[PDB]
RNA sequence: UACCUGGUUGAUCCUGCCAGUAGCAUAUGCUUGUCUCAAAGAUUAAGCCAUGCAUGUCUAAGUACGCACGGCCGGUACAGUGAAACUGCGAAUGGCUCAUUAAAUCAGUUAUGGUUCCUUUGGUCGCUCGUACUUGGAUAACUGUGGUAAUUCU
RNA sequence: UGGUGACUCUAGAUAACCUCGGGCCGAUCGCACGCCGGCGGCGACGACCCAUUCGAACGUCUGCCCUAUCAACUUUCGAUGGUAGUCGCCGUGCCUACCAUGGUGACCACGGGUGACGGGGAAUCAGGGUUCGAUUCCGGAGAGGGAGCCUGAGAAACGGCUACCACAUCCAAGGAAGGCAGCAGGCGCGCAAAUUACCCACUCCCGACCCGGGGAGGUAGUGACGAAAAAUAACAAUACAGGACUCUUUCGAGGCCCUGUAAUUGGAAUGAGUCCACUUUAAAUCCUUUAACGAGGAUCCAUUGGAGGGCAAGUCUGGUGCCAGCAGCCGCGGUAAUUCCAGCUCCAAUAGCGUAUAU
RNA sequence: CUCUCGGCCGAAGCGUUUACUUUGAAAAAA
């Protein structure tokens, strides 16, 4: 295939979008942006499939062209804009704010946040490099580069960004005992305290994480996102508090809710 | 590329020996006793029972404490109890292997309509169902092979838009009354 | 006299300047209720006028008891004209489509492709 | 449903195949009332093709002296709608087919500390000690003379 | 300064260079308008470089069918490696010069064949397996066959161009124009496969773009590929072959229950059709919903294969007479044919069922 | 398995190397 591809088959779209099979052949094909194609949520999917504010794609376009949607404090009129982890979506006309946080089953949940909490976000740091007359530079998972960071900030750390200004306010160092979320793999969406990190030089590093219920699970280092310092998260967690129920206890909970209903 | 789905199944299987006295007699007995149209209905019920037995046999060989065994065994037993085939007091996995074809044939809407006294024969029951005289709860059901759920059994009525339930005379009564 | 309207789901689309809902219609012995009178029932129920109410997708269940569709009630007629799809406006008589065919336009385009600047307007 | 049955002999027991049995795919024959899904010029010829269509695109925001409309006022440089043309972008996606291709393609796993990357997103953009209250020449659209039997020619 | 497992990395310092076929250091547009004589808020375009996204391109490791009537192959025109370079976006025999004689193979090299695009997968299957995968998702290749290029971030692009080869169109004979393995459609080939329809309303894509375009795609048409559901009658009364059940002593009685010649009766219930109106939809159709009409041979009439065995169901009747034929196999037919040709009856599946071929 | 480092543990080797077995991670959707 000469040149880049511009379409996305519906059955070839990422499964966490929860797209059906009979609506069409194609999928929204996220635009290039701060988040990778497989790990993002396009604006149209969120605005139409998730929130049901629009019934068709044309209605999503009509919504976005009145400049009502803001992603991390900036008006975004692109309906296929890739909104990813920890992004803040603000709709002032109706007055709500959402944070894209993975659910326990590895899907972007509709998570409403208070307007006070919509003024900042947390970003994982991807690399630090010195350039241009010895000025340090940070690169985050959100593709934003910040010059003059705190010298203590190292790779795999987490920084709190004020969305209005774009500057760092504080940070969490990657260390055992700090709370984290898994942003990829089998344990995606799970929240727990880092227990141990084993280093394999020349290969991937494995991080062990223990839930609040005592369950343990491993991931790769690139799949770990520091959420809070110690046991306390710096953001609000979704309704499922990051713990994964087995199918048996999920069925028991569903049956109990059914019995208590009515 | 299109936006269509191609998943489909065959609901029955055909017997390997086409002509044998015992199988033919047993199938004819079932057809006559439950008012079935042909042998494909018998083979359809046989196929569902065979799939259920295969799933149960797969689960039995697993460990008792195996979470998969517990989960799908509980699901299978609850599905079988829900449609009335199994007894709640016999909710162990091995009892699934004791089920027969008549148990699944007794839960059809045709046989239940006959048993409830809405019809005077199994064939009268079939023609009553296919003629839109029978409803389950509020929905008019038109399909004789409607496996009646255990909770849904108590709501089987005469379909109040029908002459037998709603007291509106049909074509024949109206025409014969116009002749007077 | 026996035609009931209920609205199961309901949300205020403040961004699209409307209210959107799911409508279920009870009509035990009659044909599927025409949209023109479902609109009147909705207007009387929501204390608005029928000119800003757009209903669609009405499907009647087997056995002939109920119908289910979707409805929108716009805050104003101008908002409806901005936000509604054109065919739904044409159903209310507020829009008219062009009378040409796809073949007519395509052949005209391919004919115009053969001439230079102003002569493009001289072929039809 | 972990299955067999007929056929060598005067008769028997074997070997052993032939035949029967069921499914699945293509074709074909006879037949066909309702209803829901639904494959469909692959196989032979990646053989040959009439005709039509399949890729174009303007915002408040690159260039408007087409009265083509319409002014408001009529010297208010340029109201607005705006064909055409210049400029920019796309046309490298999609669709089709399976000829070639036998460690090749492809699959899983790794590498680029060995490279390129329109676009989107963020950074950077008085960091350089050296007519500007705005520079020059064209060309298209348009107007007019044409050539060729003939072209999206010029 | 900072970094990595590992830089000849990042940053720093110094001496210079800096391509006329030149590197950045804004001579651009719109909307609001302002303050103190000059300063200015939102945007839109553009731009060197870095990062990011979308990739792409080379590599690493393991994995492929048949064939020995292919046992040695590559190396003089790069085969394997070394040194220096050229070219390339870069690592590399990628190419060149000079060197060395290497590199693969019975653990199947090399060569040949394939009715070979590879996978995800499909059919069958106790367990193990066998076969299929042109075909809607991913990857690859090609646009009649080769080759060479322009533009561009990205083609060795063919709904771009330049040639040659094979076909072929118009011509005023000087010239010009080609590429359906896109959607329809035609020819041909065949055992073998649908409309020269409607639409951008949905899914998405493109553009300067809320607006235009899209045979991508959607919707109908044809459609017994195949899969799901599912009519072709039900009941009552008679009358009984009647049967069980029942007392009586055989009849009888037993009128409880069942089945059927019922061209015996009888009213009930219906959808197949015809057809208003809604609903559906971009506009429709279909389905669903509802008026009216619509069943006694309810002629509103079920077929396809069989009836010796395998294998379920007639050594009944008529015709033929080793003929015609049937028969997958064994066999049947030569004047009393359970096998052919028919009638009647019967049985298997049933809106389906035979036949040929692959498996 | 132990001798060294950092706050009894966390670290470091290496026990010859594996095959095997169990676990964990990474593994398109259909
Ligand atoms: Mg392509
Ligand atoms: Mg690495
Ligand atoms: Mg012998
Ligand atoms: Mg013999
Ligand atoms: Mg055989
Ligand atoms: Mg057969
Ligand atoms: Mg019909
Ligand atoms: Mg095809
Ligand atoms: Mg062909
Ligand atoms: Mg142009
Ligand atoms: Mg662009
Ligand atoms: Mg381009
Ligand atoms: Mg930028
Ligand atoms: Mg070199
Ligand atoms: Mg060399
Ligand atoms: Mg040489
Ligand atoms: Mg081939
Ligand atoms: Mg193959
Ligand atoms: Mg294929
Ligand atoms: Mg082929
Ligand atoms: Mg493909
Ligand atoms: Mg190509
Ligand atoms: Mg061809
Ligand atoms: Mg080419
Ligand atoms: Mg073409
Ligand atoms: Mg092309
Ligand atoms: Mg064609
Ligand atoms: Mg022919
Ligand atoms: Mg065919
Ligand atoms: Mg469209
Ligand atoms: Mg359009
Ligand atoms: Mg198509
Ligand atoms: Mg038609
Ligand atoms: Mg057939
Ligand atoms: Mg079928
Ligand atoms: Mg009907
Ligand atoms: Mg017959
Ligand atoms: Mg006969
Ligand atoms: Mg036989
Ligand atoms: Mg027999
Ligand atoms: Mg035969
Ligand atoms: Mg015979
Ligand atoms: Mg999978």
């Amino acid at each position: 295939a000469r040149g880049p591809k511009k379409h996305l088959k519906r059955v070839a779209a990422p499964k966490h979008w929860m797209l059906d099979k009979l609506t069409g052949v194609f999928a929204p094909r996220p635009s290039t942006g701060p988040h990778k194609l497989r790990e993002c949520l396009p604006l149209i999917i969120f605005l139409r499939n998730r929130l049901k504010y629009a019934l068709t794609g044309d209605e999503v376009k009509k919504i976005c062209m009145q400049r009502f949607i803001k992603i991390d404090g900036k008006v975004r009129t692109d309906i296929t804009y890739p909104a990813g982890f920890m992004d803040v979506i603000s709709i002032d006309k109706t007055g709500e704010n959402f944070r894209l946080i993975y659910d326990t089953k590895g899907r972007f949940a509709v998570h409403r946040i208070t307007p006070e909490e919509a003024k900042y976000k947390l970003c994982k740091v991807r690399k630090i490099f010195v350039g241009t007359k010895g000025i340090p530079h940070l690169v985050t998972h959100d593709a934003r580069t910040i010059r003059y960071p705190d010298p203590l900030i190292k790779v795999n750390d987490t920084i709190q960004i004020d969305l209005e200004t774009g500057k760092i306010t504080d940070f969490i160092k990657f260390d055992t005992g700090n709370l984290c979320m898994v942003t990829g793999g089998a344990n995606l969406g799970r929240i727990g305290v880092i227990t141990n990190r084993e280093r394999h030089p020349g290969s991937f590093d494995v991080v062990h994480v223990k839930d609040a219920n005592g369950n343990s699970f491993a991931t790769r280092l690139s799949n770990i996102f520091v959420i809070g310092k110690g046991n306390k998260p710096w953001i609000s967690l979704p309704r499922g508090k990051g713990i994964r129920l087995t199918i048996a206890e999920e069925r028991d909970k569903r049956l109990a809710a059914k019995q208590s209903s009515g | 590329p299109v936006a269509r789905s191609w998943v489909c199944r065959k609901t029955y299987v055909t017997p390997r020996r086409p002509f044998e006295k015992s199988r033919l007699d047993q199938e004819l007995k079932l057809i006559g006793e439950y008012g079935l149209r042909n042998k494909r209905e018998v083979w359809r019920v046989k196929f569902t029972l065979a799939k259920i037995r295969k799933a149960a046999r797969e689960l039995l060989t697993l460990d008792e404490k195996d979470p998969r065994r517990l989960f799908e065994g509980n699901a299978l037993l609850r599905r079988l109890v829900r449609i009335g085939v199994l007894d709640e007091g016999k909710m162990k996995l091995d009892y699934i292997l004791g089920l027969k074809i008549e148990d699944f044939l007794e839960r059809r809407l045709q046989t239940q309509v006959f048993k409830l006294g809405l019809a005077k024969s199994i064939h009268h029951a079939r023609v009553l169902i296919r003629q839109r005289h029978i409803r389950v709860r509020k929905q008019v059901v038109n399909i004789p092979s409607f496996i009646v759920r255990l909770d849904s059994q108590k709501h089987i009525d005469f379909s109040l838009r029908s002459p037998y339930g709603g007291g509106r005379p049909g074509r024949v009564k109206r025409k014969n009354a116009k002749k007077g | 006299d026996t035609v009931t309207i209920r609205t199961r789901k309901f949300m205020t689309n403040r961004l699209l300047q409307r209210k959107q809902m799911v409508i279920d219609v009870l009509h035990p012995g009659k044909a599927t209720v025409p949209k023109t009178e479902i609109r009147e029932k909705l207007a009387k129920m929501y204390k608005t006028t029928p000119d800003v109410i757009f209903v669609f997708g009405f499907r009647t269940h087997f056995g002939g008891g109920k119908t289910t569709g979707f409805g929108m009630i716009y805050d104003s007629l101008d908002y409806a004209k901005k936000n509604e799809p054109k065919h739904r406006l044409a159903r209310h008589g507020l829009y008219e489509k062009k009378k040409t065919s796809r073949k007519q336009r395509k052949e005209r385009k391919n004919r115009m492709k053969k001439v230079r600047g102003t002569a493009k307007a001289n072929v039809g």
